[PDB]
RNA sequence: UAAUAGCGCCGCAAUUCAUGCUGCUUGCAGCCUCUGAAUUUUGUUAAAUGAGGGUUAGUUUGACUGUAUAAAUACAGUCUUGCUUUCUGACCCUGGUAGCUGCUCACCCUGAUGCUGCUGUCAAUAGACAGGAUAGGUGCGCUCCCAGCAAUAAGGGCGCGGAUG
């Protein structure tokens, strides 16, 4: 993921000026990477070395979503609606 | 005279890990040593870090019961009851419950527990002053954070209500 | 039974291959997939698993309504037959490797109940071990199947304990009242074998082949777009996403020899077209070593034609033929990348006229027995009478001999046997031994049989380690350069088989003896586990790293492949292969000598 | 500079045997000249192994008939097609240009079945140029050892931010 894209997605999932690493931001970064990767997996059906990375990103996002759900269901719902998961 | 050991009475809700650690520190034993004495090998060294990949069996607990002289049912009462899911990491602690009684509660390791029911405090997963994750319960020689030397009972007034 | 497969590439136009690829990859493999799935959820399925015999006609019954299906229509009948045959063979195998596994588990449970120590036998019987020993000797006076029958037959504690004492030593009376820890390890080993058989019995159902990979592509979208709710579902998504996207349609088994009609091209090249697809003409590209088989095929079909079908296709040198697609390296459409290949299964025994007579006698015996078996029933169905008619038709047509080469078979001296010893380190060692006078006529070693080729053996081991490392260094990089020395091992075992059969020919042997190895890679795994469970009491990783190299050497020790190669060559030559028991302790030469001697001793009755 | 030591493999020896050789004494006697088998026993000024990646519908191992031949086998004749593999050679290379994408790194410490290790020239940078399979170590290799790197083994330490159920 490009640095410009990460900065933009941090700002657009920001809760304040300095919130890099908030569960919302982490889920946003993972979702952006997975969305970019799904087309690559549509095309390159042999790139297993990216397949492992995709699996890892999916599991990471799942864990983050479960944690945010247990903590605050309201933030969880509004986040999952913002990303449409 | 009859063969004996420095017996330790189990607490209420203590972990198997913490109880075995107290038993070892009061007998100057080692995880390998305790396992060899019990007859189950290094499995004990696994239990001190909660890796229950093959749940502690009835035989592996009766063999311990023979050595630590605690009833096997009382031993199972420090493992999570059948079906209850626990997280082997991070090790979690409530300061107030430690001040009341210096032990590690197996109930703190449950996946479903985030609040101390008798203290209304959000239990701690890391040291509240230096963010140092807690060691395995068997490794608690005393109640203090290793990195910052802050007593466990003190942390009660840093942990949120 | 000396069936061997020859192969030849099939060359034709791009459209002639597009037709076949579309007609198999898009309609025949999906039919096989659906037939497998339906065979799985059949209500009688758990009944079949109890036996080893899937019913004769069930697969055709689930296929008759499937032929007219919108997505499985537009195929030749003899290709619906191919799909039926493939699925029937898959489930004829899958119900025979799970029934025998269940038998093994039952027998091992019975033996685990059998196993008692000297003290355990004393406490169960309530008598001194000496009385147990005396009664065990008495019962040995009155093989192991009989003792197991006696044990399962009686209920007395004393007699059953006597059976247990006998079978503990293996029908022997050993008076060494020692090694109780040995008994503990033996019971532990039997329990480990029980556990491993139980772990085996939970087997996957026959998968089938998914060329489109619709499930994979759908699951990728589900996993990326949505979020799982529990670990048990994300694990299933991960397992699906890592599956292997197979890209080769199933073969086409043509169980009738005549379904492949042969012809000669105007350029003299041999050509094939299959029943149901005659507009598709394939040109045979073989090698001259395999030319005589295909020329025999054309000559035999023409010979049957010229006699107005007075000749029984059924003595054809061709028995059946698979029509597979190999895998090509590169890109492009699948018909332009993968090479169509014909695998014809030929009964090598039919090449000579003399061997054709043997095949004729075999078929004329089995089919007249079939006629007698059907003649006892009084049902008298109409297609049953058609079958009866065909049987006598084959009887009549079998006595019309084609013109074939002549070779006076092989007169074998019954005395001279050949004993082959296999081992982890000495893959084979042969002893040509005369049985009348126990003196061995000859000995050979793994350097004598591989003469001028012995360098291969070391190069097999030197590089199968190397490749084993190279794979390991590429797996972590996820490169597809995983290579192994399977072809080298196959070549070496073929060389050994040729050398052994040639040696048997030179000394005019009358048989070849191979040991019955049984489950060899499992007994050693059980023993190593049992030993490591005391050597490492609670450390499972230690129990695994213990004797790791020995176990991987056993697992890659290809005794079965070598035995099969020697069996193929001996059948091709006429040597009557027998079986014996490899002595547990001894040098390879003595092992082979006593092995062949024991085989001769048992053969006499 | 270092590769010590271990392990596996070859060979070279030495010994004892025969499945060998000799002899008839035809199952015995000797011998190790060949062939092998089993040890141990060294790495010779050397014997044999030898693992950087690739390239041929490559050649040979083939079928039938007849002869000699009990047969193998040889010879002669007729036919020939390219499949799938194992070697031995010979030759080529040590890649480029584009994209798409994975992993790993605040900073330390230990150090993995971790990575790297050629010749020369120019530098002596960190890289080019030419060459190049002899390519760190031992006769040859290793996951072993040496050297450097080590975030991309694992473990431990540990700074500031955000999160902190
Ligand atoms: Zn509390
Ligand atoms: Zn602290």
């Amino acid at each position: 993921l490009s640095t410009e894209a990460t900065a933009k997605i941090v700002s657009e999932f920001g809760r304040d000026a300095n919130d890099t690493g908030s569960t919302e931001v982490q889920v946003a970064l993972l979702t952006a990477q997975i969305n970019h990767l799904q087309g690559h997996f549509a095309e390159h059906k042999k790139d297993h070395h990216s397949r492992r990375g995709l699996l890892r990103m999916v599991s990471q996002r799942r864990k983050l979503l479960d944690y945010l759900k247990r903590k605050d269901v309201a933030r969880y719902t509004q986040l999952i609606e913002r990303l449409g998961l | 005279v009859k063969p004996w050991l420095f017996l330790i009475k189990p607490y209420e809700g203590e972990s198997l890990s913490h109880f075995l650690g107290r038993f070892r520190r009061a007998n100057h034993l080692s995880a390998s040593g305790l396992g060899t004495l019990a007859g189950i090998g290094a499995i004990v060294a696994r239990w001190e870090r909660f890796h229950f990949n093959p749940r502690p069996s009835q035989q592996e607990l009766e063999a311990i019961a023979s050595v630590v002289e605690v009833d096997a049912q009382r031993l199972a009462q420090m493992l999570p009851p059948a079906g209850v899911g626990m997280q082997h990491e991070p090790i979690r602690l409530c300061g107030a419950c430690y001040a009341e009684s210096p032990c590690h509660r197996i109930e703190w390791q449950y996946k479903s527990v985030w609040k101390c029911d008798r203290h209304q405090l959000k239990i701690l997963a890391k040291c509240p002053n230096c963010q140092a994750p807690f060691k395995m319960p068997a490794l608690w020689e005393d109640g203090c954070c290793h990195r910052c030397r802050m007593p466990f009972a003190e942390m009660a007034k840093l942990q949120k209500v | 039974a000396s069936q061997i497969t020859i192969q030849a590439r099939l060359i034709s136009f791009e459209s002639n291959r597009q037709q076949l690829w579309k007609l198999m990859a898009d309609l025949n493999t999906p039919l096989i997939n659906e037939l497998l799935c339906q065979l799985g959820q059949h209500p009688d399925f758990e009944k079949w698993q109890q036996k080893g015999k899937l019913p004769s006609t069930v697969v055709s019954q689930l296929c008759q309504p499937l032929k007219t299906d919108p997505r499985f229509a537009g195929q030749p009948s003899r290709l619906y037959m191919s799909a039926i045959h493939i699925v029937d063979y898959i489930y004829k195998s899958w119900l025979a490797i799970q029934k025998r596994l269940q038998q093994q588990l039952d027998g091992k449970t019975r033996w685990l109940e059998m196993l008692n120590s000297d003290a355990e036998l004393v406490e169960l019987s309530g008598d001194t071990l000496e009385a147990i020993r005396v009664k065990a000797a008495e019962i040995l006076a009155i093989l192991s199947k009989t003792l197991f029958d006696a044990y399962q037959e009686t209920e007395d504690i004393k007699s059953r304990s006597a059976i247990s004492y006998l079978l503990k030593n293996g029908c022997k009376l050993t008076d060494k009242e020692e090694d109780s820890e040995k008994f503990a390890k033996r019971r532990r080993q039997v329990e480990i074998q029980i556990q491993r058989l139980t772990e085996k019995l939970i087997s996957r159902m026959p998968k089938g082949r998914d060329l489109t990979n619709a499930k994979w592509l759908e699951t990728l979208l589900t996993a990326t777009t949505t979020v799982a709710e529990d670990n048990a579902q994300a694990k299933r998504w991960q397992d699906i996403l890592l599956t292997r996207s197979s890209s080769l349609p199933f073969p086409l088994v043509f169980e009738t020899n005549e379904d492949m009609v042969w012809s000669k091209n105007q350029k003299g090249r041999l050509c094939v077209h299959f029943n149901g697809l005659s507009d598709l003409i394939f040109e045979v590209y073989c090698g001259n070593r395999q030319l005589h088989w295909f020329q025999r095929f054309l000559e035999d079909q023409q010979t049957k034609r010229k006699s107005k079908n007075q000749h029984s296709s059924g003595l054809f040198t061709l028995r059946n033929g698979h029509l597979v697609w190999l895998e090509g390296e590169g890109k492009g459409e699948p018909w332009n990348l993968h090479h169509l290949t014909l695998y014809c299964c030929v009964d090598n025994r039919l090449w000579t006229e003399e061997g054709t007579e043997i095949v004729r006698q075999e078929k004329a015996d089995e089919i007249t027995k079939f006629i007698t078996n059907m003649k006892k029933k009084s049902d008298l169905s109409d297609t049953q009478q058609a079958l009866i008619q065909r049987k006598q038709s084959t009887l009549t047509r079998i006595n019309n001999s084609f013109e074939r080469p002549s070779q006076p078979l092989y007169q074998g001296q019954s005395h001279i046997l050949v004993g082959v010893s296999l081992g982890l380190e000495k893959p084979a060692t042969v002893a040509v031994v005369d049985a009348i006078a126990n003196k061995v006529l000859a000995y050979r070693s793994i350097k004598q049989l591989l003469g001028d080729n012995y360098e291969l053996l070391n190069r097999q081991r030197r590089q199968q380690q190397y490749l084993s490392h190279e794979r390991h260094k590429a797996q972590k990089n996820f490169s597809p350069n995983q290579f192994g020395a399977s072809e080298l091992g196959q070549h070496i075992d073929r060389l050994l088989a040729k050398a052994i059969v040639a040696l048997a020919r030179t000394y005019k042997a009358g048989s070849i003896v191979l040991p019955k190895l049984g489950d060899m890679r499992e007994v050693v795994q059980s023993e190593i586990q049992a030993i490591a469970e005391q050597k490492f009491p609670g450390y499972i990783e230690g129990q695994q790293k213990y004797a790791k190299q020995y176990r991987v050497n056993v697992h890659r020790w290809s005794y079965g492949r070598l035995i099969q190669s020697i069996q193929s060559k001996a059948a091709q030559t006429g040597i009557v292969i027998e079986e014996g028991k490899q002595p547990i302790r001894g040098s390879p030469h003595d092992k082979a000598k006593e092995l062949a001697l024991s085989a001769y001793n048992l053969r006499l009755t």
